């Protein structure tokens, strides 16, 4: 019970916070990608009307 | 072409709301992670003193 339990327990908690936080950032990037393709599409319609 | 503009605006506003939520979730998870970490800098440094202190073998 040497408080190394206590010590790694938080570090266990941290890599857990860090790993979720990378899923968060990944999901943000994916939604940004979608937003990006809508703006591209949008721009390709404005081109394909300027003829 | 009258009902396609709308769908673009629909999807525009939905992913924009989704990105906003995701950054919000990340801003709070980052707050949490820096606390968890501040608190580890301490636990380690703490025990890293009783150790060095009592005597330092090896």
């Amino acid at each position: 019970g040497a408080a190394s339990m206590t010590l790694t327990v938080q570090a266990r908690q941290l890599l857990s916070g860090i790993v979720q936080q990378q899923n968060n950032l990944l999901r943000a990037i994916e939604a940004q990608q979608h937003l990006l393709q809508l703006t591209v599409w949008g721009i390709k319609q404005l081109q394909a009307r300027i003829l | 072409d009258d009902d396609d503009k709308m769908e673009w605006d629909r999807e525009i506003n939905n992913y924009t709301s989704l990105i906003h939520s995701l950054i919000e979730e990340s801003q709070n998870q980052q707050e949490k992670n820096e606390q968890e970490l501040l608190e580890l800098d301490k636990w380690a440094s703490l025990w890293n003193w009783f150790n060095i202190t009592n005597w330092l073998w090896y």
